[PDB]
């Protein structure tokens, strides 16, 4: 991805050999920047509504003539708006993104009838998975605000049209916009972005109101629709070793109808439970999480004990074999993330909008058994462990039990 | 313009097909087999699915545990699925982990233990799978749909097989199945992503050279299905959403009408209330359904097999007092493919498909699945230029002619699941397959 | 929504002669109702006609 | 008795040639014949009946 | 639109019912009216004459005609009552309109007791008018010729319909052609069916539309003039006047209402800016 | 007729100097003789609402505007049934006769008419 | 007549030795000739349910009993329309003809009749 600049907008493109181009606008407008709770989810869902040049309806009917597709999502860091189309139709898509950023009519009826209902269905679909709820709850405990803000709009805290219009006034600005083109000729994109995004405000860099503070604790989301438990450990200094540790501890199986050879996978034997270690770098803090879902609260509890033991055991000693297995699993994970268009866009988006140069999958560091065990030891000896339980919360573990 | 799909054979008759992409760092190699549940009889129905479980239960060299470790150490993953007509076993890995993955695949396919102890263990696992598919409503609906459309025929059997068979599958019949079916002339070794074709051909000569050939080598994608218009109702008043499928007999992979059926399907298209754009879609049925809140979703499908297909729509709705309207409106939109469609709808649908067929291929596993599917159903990979020409040849006249012979006044297979009290009886549904005004 | 259900007049017809939900096991002795309606129609048509010629 | 994917036996009733045009055509011939006689009977009924209104034999 | 359209058919049934009832007296007006009105059917091309003989049940209006009109006059009021009930059932979806032309959904009253007791006032007003005609002037609205027994030989001085059919008779006389005249006469009733289309106003009703109110006044008075011209002799200068009034009748539907309603739309918008 | 039609034609007239010079004073007198202000209505209260489009535009009014419309209709209905006219503050002054609904219905209709156009698009 | 009535009178007969000796064999043959078991019904499936009391008792059936009742009625309706009888396992055997509903309706009626009595109480 050749990084350049066109009329104050950072543009990154990589030409390829396919008939399919993906153009993604990455906005510095994720939930950690949200002025009011849920506004970044709402702004994402307000993309490709009525603009002054072109109605939502006309856009959709024309996008069907090109056979393009539209994908949007909100993270804690970004809003990503992606379009997938045939190579030749690039000018249309550039101009459509320009209309969205310059000329969205944020009309109250769109919010009431179109945007808000869809944002609510989006959330209900995600929450069908109790593990999603558990990991969301864990971020809320760990960070409180900023990273602790909910990503998604909730019913209890309503976003108004003034809220969304204000946030968009900050976000839709040259300083907060990056364009990423997969299988787009880089010289052609610079020319088009340079003409289309010339009239966009400059604005200023959107910032997190307040510094990231870490806290420990418990969250107990009582649902009737499945059981899960996250054990998170807030990290004050995000380091690349936690990727290797997440992949080492593992949890998912690498083979059908198997349990797996990872420590966390081996913790689930004899139970219909699944487990997954994940590490989330957010630049200035991180979260290392182990999430366990299952149907039985008794089995979840049983696994959760084994899971914390596994982390402590890792803090003791890692073998050379296990350290190499971690390097392999981690290189692979980095590669497939850079391939998946959703994650790809946000990776280069971070590079463009911040200045965190992307780590190529071929440059993923090999961590020795010493470095891995040291990282696991710091986690086992954290002053601020977080636990989010979801489901039959009366029967799930507590932080002081673990 | 995508890189060329290279294709080679071995001596035994194994096809090797590859499409390299120097932009990615991962590779998907795997084996596509022209064999699946359809190859069983009634006594060993469930064998193919049973084997898929045992393939990962240990080989003559590596034990179950060694297998697990070997794959974990590769870094990537292995995956498998058995359908009615097709079995796949693939391995996604890193670029330089391709020789390991080919070796593991060749091992689990040719040299599996199938130990009585593991047969006995999986026999419970698979028994439990019978009582948990129950939750996957779409799958429940489509499995009953095949059962009824192809009543007492091979395509009508499920993949899991009956409970009774699961209890009586022996290692002998497992062995017999994979010896008769997993032959070189029925198999394609596929690589997509960061693979060299010539490297993959060498790996095939190293691992898959001692594969048995079948006595009578037919071409890839070689097959008599007699559709039964019929209905299955699984009423469940406790469910909040009704799931309904309606299908007619569709087209096979090699039908002359294959593209005509795709264009017809695209005229009705899909709808989902949870997607933002769906309220704006051009499809007439989409507009009727969205304006009236008749459904949560619908998905048109055109499923093909070697000698038949099912073409139809799958609907989900919470509007339980207006199911009659939902079905009424849907069938009347089908009627118009026979009576009313013009260049307006046909050209719109063609435009949407010309991109759609190419868009779908957006990662190495999708590319591999495309190469594998096409090679095992058509015997060749169809280039985008040929596909563009086949689509361009579809006219409004072709769509009308096809609909009048396939849809108009034809028997349907109908499956309803959930609160379907308001779905009328077979006759009134089937009467909507024609228009008295035409 | 289907016209036969939407339009109030058509809906009254619909509710009696088309969508009307019936037990699925009525035997032929449930057919006298419609025969009585037929006799009543025949009597009306023939009766009105005889009235055109009767003094 | 238990599996709902095992369709009950319909062989006593299923026609082997069910998807053929000849099969449909036959049943439409029956429906059509019935419509034909109903049309011819209606015409005869209406013509004979309404003729009562034409000038009577005494006129 | 549906209660209105059914209404137009109720009005046609009433015309036929009352026409046939008038024949049953079998006085001179009964016979001669039946003769000339039934002869209009002879205008239907090709089969017209055959249809007339079929209606009459013979070669002229006589006993067969009288007996069949009795049977039909008995029946038609039942048909009329059914259609009257249908137009009400159709109306019940929207409810009654109101003299402001706005929604009433905001402020409803029970039909009883308020409209029940209000209907009593006009019932008693009606009964007073009824009483004055029935008891004190029973013959004022009638034609003396109907007290002469029907005589097919002697033709009365002037054969006119009952007063309520006179405007349609004037419209028929205005067109010189027989078939033309019949078409125009029927069109004068069926043209009511296009009001929903030709009225282009964004506002329902005339309470607030000064120009439409004036045009309505002229239309109503022209319909009364047509009525009067239906009973004059076919002589100058009433021949030309009949034609002008007929033109005005049709041009209300076809020209003036579409023009006036379009202009008032513009005046409401600009006038309130 | 559509509000769209009415609004477009009115704009053509207001543009032409000659046309406006002769039409605008007539329209003002027309409205004075109309006399809907004497029942405390605003012009837009009189537009026919029993239409899918108009129902949608009414739903999109801000709650305040909506509540006040309900009051005007009820008050006018009460004057009508009493055979009285508005007096004093109930009379709508020309400055209060604002087109509160026109923007809503024009947007509803814009979409409805775009939908009809796009349902007839022909790939070239 | 009320289920309560029927049940009380039956209990009077079953108490009297003489009465039971002559009535019980008749009742058994009556039921054999009745032939509801040949349609796979249980006796209680035939009780009239379009009464408030019976609606209440049916709502109080345990879900399993309720689901099975629905199946018996549907199956019997299909035999009726086909003019076939039950065969094999579909025939209700005398041991399966259990009074599943009687306890529920007797409780519903108990309360309904107590209510009527107490609505007519007179302080003495
Ligand atoms: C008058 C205008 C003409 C129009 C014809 C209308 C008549 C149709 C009608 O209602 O009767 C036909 C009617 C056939 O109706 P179905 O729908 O077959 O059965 C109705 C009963 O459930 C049938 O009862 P079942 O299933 O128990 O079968 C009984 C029937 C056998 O029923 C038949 O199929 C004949 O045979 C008899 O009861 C005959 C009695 C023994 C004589 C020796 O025949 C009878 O039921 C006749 C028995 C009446 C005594
Ligand atoms: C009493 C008057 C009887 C007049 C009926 C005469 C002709 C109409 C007829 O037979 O209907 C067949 C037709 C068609 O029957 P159908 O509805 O079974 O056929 C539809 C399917 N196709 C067109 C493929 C054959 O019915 C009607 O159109 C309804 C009118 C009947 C009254
Ligand atoms: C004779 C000419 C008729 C002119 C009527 C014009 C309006 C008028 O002044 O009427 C008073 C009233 C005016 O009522 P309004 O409802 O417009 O006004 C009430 C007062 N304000 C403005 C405060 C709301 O109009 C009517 O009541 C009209 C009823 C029409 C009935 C006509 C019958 C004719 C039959 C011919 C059938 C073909
Ligand atoms: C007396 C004369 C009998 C009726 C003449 C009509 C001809 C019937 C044949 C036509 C036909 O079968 O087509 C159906 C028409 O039937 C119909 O729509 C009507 C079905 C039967 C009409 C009679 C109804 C009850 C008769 C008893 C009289 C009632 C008492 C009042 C006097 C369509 O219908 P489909 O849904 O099968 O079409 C399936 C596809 N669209
Ligand atoms: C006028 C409309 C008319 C209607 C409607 C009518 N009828 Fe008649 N009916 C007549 C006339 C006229 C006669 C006498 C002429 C005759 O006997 O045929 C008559 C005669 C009869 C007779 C004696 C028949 C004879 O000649 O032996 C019977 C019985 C009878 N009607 C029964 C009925 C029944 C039952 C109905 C409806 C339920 C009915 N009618 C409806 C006009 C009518
Ligand atoms: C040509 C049209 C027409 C004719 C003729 C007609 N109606 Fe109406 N009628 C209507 C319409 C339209 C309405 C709805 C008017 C409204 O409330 O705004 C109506 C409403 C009514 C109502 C409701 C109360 C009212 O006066 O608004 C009654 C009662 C009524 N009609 C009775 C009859 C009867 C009885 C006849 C003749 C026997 C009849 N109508 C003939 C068109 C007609
Ligand atoms: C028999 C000849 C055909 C003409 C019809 C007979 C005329 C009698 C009709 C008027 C009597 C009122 O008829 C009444 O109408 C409404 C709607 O139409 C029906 O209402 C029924 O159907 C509608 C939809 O079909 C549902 O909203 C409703 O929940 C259901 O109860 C009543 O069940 C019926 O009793
Ligand atoms: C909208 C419907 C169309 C209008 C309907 C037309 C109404 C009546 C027109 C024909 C009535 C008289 O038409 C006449 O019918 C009678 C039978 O009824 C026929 O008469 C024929 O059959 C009768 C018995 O069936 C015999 O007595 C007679 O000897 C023989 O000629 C005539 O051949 C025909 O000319």
């Amino acid at each position: 991805f050749s990084t350049a600049e066109a009329a104050g907008v950072k543009v990154a493109a990589q030409d390829g050999q396919s008939p399919i181009s993906d153009l993604s606008v990455v906005l510095r407008g994720g939930s950690r920047y949200a002025t009011v709770p849920g506004v970044s989810h709402i702004l994402e869902k307000f993309a490709f509504q009525n603009t002054v040049p072109k109605s939502a309806l006309r856009f959709v009917r024309e996008l069907e003539l090109f056979g393009g597709k539209l994908y949007t999502h909100t993270t804690r860091e970004h809003i990503v708006l992606r379009t997938q189309f045939l190579k030749q139709d690039l000018p249309y898509f550039v101009d459509a993104f320009a209309n969205v950023l310059k000329e969205t009519k944020f009309q109250q009826f769109e919010l009431t009838e179109r945007v808000a209902p869809v944002a609510e269905l989006d959330l209900l679909k995600r929450e069908s998975d109790p593990a999603f709820t558990a990991l969301e709850a864990a971020h809320e405990v760990a960070f409180r605000t900023g990273l602790g803000n909910s990503v998604y709009a909730q019913g209890y805290s309503p976003v108004t049209l003034e809220d969304v219009k204000e946030f968009a006034r900050q976000v839709y600005a040259k300083q907060n916009v990056a364009v990423v083109g997969n299988n787009v000729v880089p010289a052609d994109l610079q020319q088009l972005v340079g003409t289309a995004f010339a009239d966009l405000q400059e604005g200023s860099k959107v910032t997190q109101a307040g510094t990231t503070t870490l806290h420990g604790g418990e969250a107990r989301v009582r649902t009737s629709t499945g059981n899960a438990l996250t054990i998170a450990l807030p990290i004050a200094e995000p380091k690349p070793v936690y990727h290797a540790l997440a992949s080492f501890l593992g949890g998912p199986a690498s083979m059908p109808w198997s349990v797996g050879a990872s420590p966390l996978a081996q913790a689930t034997v004899g139970t219909h439970t699944s487990v997954k270690a994940t590490y989330h770098n957010y630049g200035d803090a991180g979260l290392f999480a182990i999430t366990i879902k299952g149907d039985s609260p008794a089995e979840i509890s049983q696994v959760a004990h084994k899971a914390v033991q596994a982390l402590k055991d890792t803090g003791a000693e890692v073998t050379e074999e296990q350290a190499a297995r971690a390097y392999a699993k981690s290189k692979f994970a980095a590669a497939e993330a850079f391939e998946n268009p959703d994650s790809s866009a946000s990776v280069i988006g971070m590079e463009l909008l911040s200045g965190v140069s992307r780590i190529a999958p071929e440059n993923v560091q090999k961590f020795t058994p010493a470095e891995l065990s040291e990282a696991a030891a710091q986690l086992s000896a954290s002053a601020k462990p977080v636990v989010a339980a979801v489901g039959q919360v009366h029967a799930l573990p507590f932080a002081d039990e673990l | 313009v995508s890189p060329k799909t290279r294709t080679s054979n071995l001596k035994n008759g194994l096809t090797i097909a590859s499409e390299s992409n120097p932009l990615v760092q991962t590779a998907t190699v795997g084996v596509w087999i022209d064999a699946g549940s359809r190859n069983e009889n009634a006594y060993n129905n469930g064998t193919a699915h049973f084997f898929e479980h045992l393939a990962f239960k240990g080989t003559d060299k590596r034990s179950q545990h060694q297998l697990e470790l070997d794959i974990e150490n590769m870094g990537g993953h292995l995956n498998a699925y058995t359908s009615r007509e097709s079995t796949v076993y693939y391995a996604k890995s890193f670029k330089d982990d391709v020789p390991k993955s080919v070796e593991i695949l060749a091992d689990i396919l040719q040299h599996s233990k199938l130990a009585e102890s593991a047969i006995d263990r999986e026999r419970e696992v698979i028994t439990r799978e019978l009582e948990e598919v129950n939750k996957q409503y779409e799958e429940v609906v489509f499995d009953h749909l095949h059962a009824t459309a192809f009543m007492n025929q091979p395509l009508g059997r499920t993949i899991l097989g009956p409970r009774e068979n699961i209890q009586t599958i022996t290692n002998t019949e497992l062995r017999k199945f994979i010896t008769e079916n997993y032959t070189a002339d029925r198999m394609v070794l596929v690589g997509a992503g960061a693979v060299d074709h010539d490297a993959l051909v060498e790996l095939a000569e190293k691992y898959f050279s001692h594969l048995p050939s079948s006595q009578s080598p037919v071409p890839l994608g070689t097959p008599i299905p007699n559709f039964v218009g019929s209905e299955v109702r699984l009423r469940d008043d406790t469910m909040p959403v009704a799931h309904i499928a309606i299908a007619v007999e569709g087209v096979s992979w090699t039908s002359e009408d294959y593209y005509t059926a795709l264009v017809a399907q695209a005229i009705i298209g899909n709808y989902d209330r949870a997607v933002g754009t769906s309220r704006h879609q051009g499809s007439r049925l989409s507009n009727i359904v969205s304006e009236n809140n008749l459904a949560n979703s619908f998905q048109s499908f055109s499923t093909s097999y070697s000698d038949t297909g099912l073409w139809g729509i799958y609907l989900t709705s919470e509007n339980t007092t207006q199911i009659d309207d939902l079905v009424h409106f849907t069938l009347k939109e089908w009627n118009r493919l026979s009576t009313s469609v013009s260049n307006l709808q046909v050209e719109r649908a063609k435009s949407q498909l010309k991109a759609g067929l190419l868009l779908s291929l957006d990662g190495t596993t999708y590319v591999a699945e495309d190469i594998g599917r096409q090679l095992t159903t058509l015997g060749r990979r169809v280039t985008p230029a040929e596909v563009e020409a086949k689509l361009e040849a579809v006219t409004e006249h072709d769509v009308r002619a096809w609909a009048q012979k396939t849809l108009y006044d034809k028997d349907i297979a109908l499956v309803g699941l959930g609160p379907i009290e308001g779905l009328y009886d077979y006759n009134r549904i089937r009467n909507d397959m024609s228009m008295m005004r035409w | 929504m289907a016209l036969r259900k939407k339009n109030s007049l058509l809906n009254m017809a619909n509710s009696y002669v088309l969508d009307s939900p019936q037990p699925s096991n009525l035997n032929y002795f449930w057919n006298f109702g419609s025969l009585l309606a037929l006799c009543l129609v025949i009597q009306l048509a023939t009766g009105i006609t005889l009235a055109m010629h009767y003094t | 008795g238990k599996s709902t994917y095992k369709i009950p036996d319909f062989t006593p009733y299923l026609k082997k040639d069910r998807n053929t045009d000849a099969n449909r055509l036959f049943s439409y011939f029956m429906i059509g014949s019935f419509g034909m006689l109903s049309a011819a009977g209606a015409k005869a009924t209406v013509q004979d009946f309404l003729s009562n209104m034409s000038a009577s034999a005494d006129v | 639109v549906l209660p209105w359209s059914i209404g137009v058919i109720i009005f046609l049934l009433l015309i036929i019912t009352a026409f046939m009832g008038y024949v049953l007296v079998f006085g001179q007006m009964s016979l001669w009216g039946a003769t000339v009105i039934c002869n209009l059917v002879s205008a239907i091309p090709w089969l017209g004459e055959d249809i007339v003989h079929f209606l009459w049940g013979g070669f002229s209006v006589g006993n067969p005609t009288l007996q069949r009109f009795f049977a039909l006059h008995y029946l038609m009021p039942f048909v009329l009552a059914v259609f009257a009930l249908l137009h009400l059932i159709a109306l019940h979806t929207a409810g009654s309109s109101n003299p402001l032309g706005i929604t009433s959904n905001v402020d409803k009253l029970s039909m009883h007791p308020y409209y029940s007791f209000k209907d009593l006032i006009t019932v008693f007003a009606f009964l007073l008018m009824f009483t004055l005609f029935v008891f004190f002037s029973p013959d004022k609205l009638g034609h003396p010729d109907n007290y002469i027994p029907a005589n097919p030989m002697v033709t009365p001085a002037s054969i006119v319909p009952e007063w309520y059919l006179l405007p349609f008779y004037a419209i028929l006389r205005a067109i010189p052609d027989k078939l033309g005249g019949v078409i125009a006469m029927v069109a004068a009733i069926l043209i009511l069916l296009i009001l929903p289309i030709v009225d282009r106003s964004i506002i329902r009703g005339n309470a607030f539309k000064p120009i439409s109110k004036l045009l309505f006044g002229f239309f109503i008075c022209n319909f009364l003039l047509l009525g009067v011209l239906g009973q004059v002799h076919i002589e100058p200068p009433f021949i030309v006047l009949g034609q002008i009034c007929t033109i005005f009748y049709f041009s209300y539907f076809l020209i003036l209402l579409p023009m006036v309603s379009t202009i008032e739309n513009i005046f409401f918008y600009i006038g309130s800016l | 007729a559509s509000i769209t039609s009415v609004v477009k034609t009115s704009e053509l007239i207001l543009k032409s100097p000659l046309l406006s010079k002769i039409v605008v004073p007539l329209a003002k007198t027309y409205v004075k003789f109309s006399g809907y202000r004497q029942l405390g209505f605003k012009m837009n209260d009189l537009i026919i609402e029993e239409t899918p489009n108009m129902q949608l535009a009414l739903r999109r009014l801000p709650p305040t505007e909506s509540y006040d419309r309900v009051y005007r209709l009820i008050r006018a209905t009460q004057f009508s049934l009493s055979h009285k006219l508005a007096t004093g503050n109930d009379i709508t002054k020309p400055e209060e006769d604002d087109h509160y609904l026109i923007p809503y219905i024009l947007d509803v209709e814009a979409e409805a008419f775009e939908k009809d156009a796009l349902d007839n698009l022909e790939v070239v």
